[PDB]
RNA sequence: GCGGGGUGGAGCAGCCUGGUAGCUCGUCGGGCUCAUAACCCGAAGAUCGUCGGUUCAAAUCCGGCCCCCGCAACCA
């Protein structure tokens, strides 16, 4: 559900809308971000068929007529620039997390959508912005984000905590020994130099380190941010070669 | 010493295909 | 732990890995993908448990697992020892690796191809190797037989009866086998039962190992937190291992110099089988606490394994007393040797190892080698084995004994 | 243990960043040429290893399970 803040979208606009309804002639599609204003959609407009005049495929189009009297709406796809059809391709995703926001929140609530979409998102219309945004910085930064806009404080936390993924990075090192007791030190410099590493650069997800050759190893660290990849990875790999370099096992990346 | 060996290869020959 | 080390000498493809595979079912994987389209290339290794039918009727008797109601009936087989085996080659450039194989041995096992001209190459090179070590315990073995005429496995018994003969073997018996379909393999089973006696070894004696492949267990992946050690694998000679002693390795780790390595037996394993000490006869494989950097793909090769804090030499100039060989029973032509010249590079066998060096004195059985790579003799009595680069390939041309 | 690929019959793009499955051949039909699949035109034909999840929507993103090829190595 994705309440309109108007009856009839403005004529030649561009939405996400869904087929609901093939018929000989046409068919009828529901404007999704017009309540699912329901509308009609003329072959003149379209063009393997099949697939985007499927049951439920939700298309985008460029609406050809509003007829503001009888309240019925075309739309055409044809139409749709290829560079409308990129930028309102992103909007969205956006548009969609707003839906499941909302969507789960006045559930919670124990609601409506309506008064989620009514209050949360039309006010948040306001403060200049795609509502979702105003969220983003919101749940970063602070409720008072969802305050200033006059956001009835009912649905400030419960959408915030209903509001809030890997990437992996690895290295080819040596590690050369000739100590009475080798594995050992290896074992240890390894487990010292991989140290208090989940808090320094801090919360990644997981780090593993194995021999792939006989001197060759393999490092790996498999986090949540990228550029938080080498950050720890690299620091590992300093403190493999100092404790490495301070305790009789030479160590060097490749 | 022969007939060890010879008996040895009799009891091979006579365990065929 | 197995009690002794036989050897299954041949030339090539006569099939010796195949007769392994009668006698205990294991293959030597015939591996690096290579040994699988090619042929044995490390030597093999294998052992079995020899029972014996009391309760019935010999060869058959022999057995090969707790049980005797196969032949005869129940009375479950008395156990006599278990034993293990060392494949080796049977090509005749892999002649330095044989050589090196036989200072673990403590007998051996001829098979010779009942399809194929008596004395071929390797066949002969294997057999004067045997004689010139010291191998002196030996059963000839009559292999393809399934594939000839009933006549032709008897004449070939007749070259044999008769190469056996000025030679030093005796009463070498010969016995016949199908490696292929195990025939009459039980009958092996009790010469080998008879002439491959277990050598009695005293323990007292210093702690003393050869080297013949090392490796590193760690699979490819298994974190650091669980790499397990270093291993290294060989036969002992003299004494005995135990479970957390302290040990080095000869020559060990080089620079040009050569020294030794230190580290605590992490663990000890027979077969599959781990245990807490281990004795003469067999292969082992010793988990140790080094860097397994140290002993991958066999790198400690040719080395020996003492006690630590122990009193073995690591020459770099060797006095060999020596004697040649009149032909070169290795190449298909038999050309008589020539006697040594100084400034010449010979391959210098010694014990497991296997090193080249060049000739700086020449006597009638006396000269002076400088070596590349050091040896570690641990003994007065260290054998030794002389070879020299013929027509490109090396071969087999004299021997004697080293001396400090 | 990581990979690398999996897509009409074939050879493969497409997968990053999700929105009617593309090529080239082959087939088939017809065309054009004096005769040529030489060209012109058309059809057919891949629910894009497998099983599942996310998604309004997936060949594409996500993970278990397979099938070859590179890495490694007989792993006491
Ligand atoms: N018919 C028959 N074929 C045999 C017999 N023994 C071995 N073979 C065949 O001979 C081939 C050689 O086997 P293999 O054991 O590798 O020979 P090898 O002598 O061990 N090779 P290497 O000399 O390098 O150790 C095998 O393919 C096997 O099928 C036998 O008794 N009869
Ligand atoms: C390894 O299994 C060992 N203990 C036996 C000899 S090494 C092949
Ligand atoms: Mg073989």
């Amino acid at each position: 559900m994705i309440y309109s803040r108007s009856k009839l979208p403005s004529e030649g606009e561009i939405l996400i809308a869904t087929v609901k309804q093939v018929f000989d002639y046409g068919s009828y599609v529901s404007l999704d971000e017009y309540g699912g204003l329901q509308a009609f959609l003329p072959w003149s407009e379209v063009s393997n068929i099949r697939d985007v005049l499927k049951e439920n495929r939700k298309v985008i189009v460029k609406v050809i007529r509003v007829d503001r009297r009888k309240g019925t709406v075309d739309v055409s796809l044809k139409k749709v620039t290829d560079d409308e059809r990129r930028k309102k391709n992103l909007q969205w995703k956006k548009i969609q997390r707003l839906d499941k926001i909302l969507e789960l929140v006045s559930q919670k609530l124990k609601l409506s959508e309506k008064d989620a979409w009514e209050q949360v998102a039309w006010k948040l219309e306001a403060k200049y912005g795609d509502p979702i945004t105003a969220i983003e910085k919101a749940v970063k930064e602070g409720e008072k984000i969802l305050i200033d806009a006059g956001v009835p404080e009912i649905w400030v936390k419960p959408l915030l905590e209903e509001a809030s993924r890997k990437v992996k990075m690895s290295g080819l090192i040596t590690v050369r020994t000739n100590e009475p007791l080798g594995v050992e030190k290896i074992k240890e410099v390894i487990s010292k130099a991989l140290e208090n590493i989940e808090q320094d650069y801090e919360s990644l997800l997981n780090i593993k380190i194995y021999t792939i050759g006989a001197p060759r190893y393999r490092v790996d660290v498999v986090g949540t941010n990228p550029k938080e990849a080498s950050e720890a990875l690299n620091q590992i790999i300093s403190n493999l070669i100092k404790i490495g370099k301070e305790e009789n096992v030479d160590i060097s990346v490749v | 010493s022969e007939k060890e060996y010879v008996e040895m290869l009799d009891r091979l020959y006579s365990k065929l295909p | 732990q197995p009690e002794v080390n036989i050897g299954v000498v041949g030339h090539v493809d006569h099939g010796k890995t195949t007769l392994v595979q009668a006698i205990t079912g294991i293959w030597t994987s015939k591996h690096s993908e290579e040994l699988k389209r090619g042929m044995t290339i490390k030597l093999g290794y294998a052992e079995t448990n020899i029972g014996v039918c009391e309760s019935c009727k010999k060869p058959e008797a022999y057995v090969t697992e707790p049980s005797c109601k196969s032949c005869g009936s129940d009375d479950e087989p008395k156990f006599l020892r278990r034993i293990s085996f060392i494949d080796a080659p049977g090509h005749e450039v892999l002649m330095a690796t044989m050589l090196s194989g036989a200072a673990l041995m403590d007998g051996a096992i001829l098979v010779v191809a009942a399809n194929e001209p008596f004395p071929q190459p390797q066949t002969r090179e294997h057999f004067v190797a045997l004689g010139i070590i010291g191998v002196k315990n030996l059963i000839i073995v009559q292999n393809k037989v399934d594939v000839v005429s009933k006549e032709e496995a008897l004449s070939q018994y007749r070259q044999i009866k008769q190469f056996t003969k000025g030679t030093w073997a005796e009463n070498v018996p010969i016995i016949p086998v199908s490696a292929l379909h195990k025939i009459n393999i039980d009958s092996l089973i009790e010469g080998i039962e008879e002439y491959i006696k277990t050598p009695y070894r005293d323990l007292s004696q210093k702690p003393v190992m050869l080297v013949i492949r090392s490796f590193d267990v760690n699979k490819p992946g298994t974190q650091f937190n669980e790499l397990k050690g270093g291993v290294i694998g060989g036969s002992i000679i003299q004494g005995l291992f135990k479970v957390d002693q302290e040990i080095k390795v000869l020559p060990g780790l080089r620079v040009v110099s050569y020294e030794p390595i230190f580290t605590k037996i992490s663990s000890i394993r027979f077969g599959d089988e781990e245990f807490k000490e281990a004795k003469p006869g067999g292969l082992v494989a010793i988990g140790t606490y080094l860097d397994p950097s140290l002993t991958k793909a066999d790198n400690l090769l040719g080395s020996i394994i003492t006690l630590a804090d122990a009193e073995v030499p690591v020459l770099w100039n060797i006095r060999i007393k020596y004697n040649l060989l009149e032909r070169v029973v290795g190449a298909k032509e038999m050309l008589k040797v020539d006697p040594i010249r100084a400034k010449e590079t010979l391959m210098l066998s010694v014990g497991s190892s296997t090193t080249l060096g060049i000739v700086t004195s020449v006597k009638k059985d006396e000269i002076e080698v400088e070596l590349r790579r050091p040896v570690a003799v641990w003994s007065n009595n260290i054998r030794t084995v002389i070879s020299r680069q013929i027509a490109g390939r090396w071969r087999m041309i004299g021997w004697g004994l080293v001396e400090i």
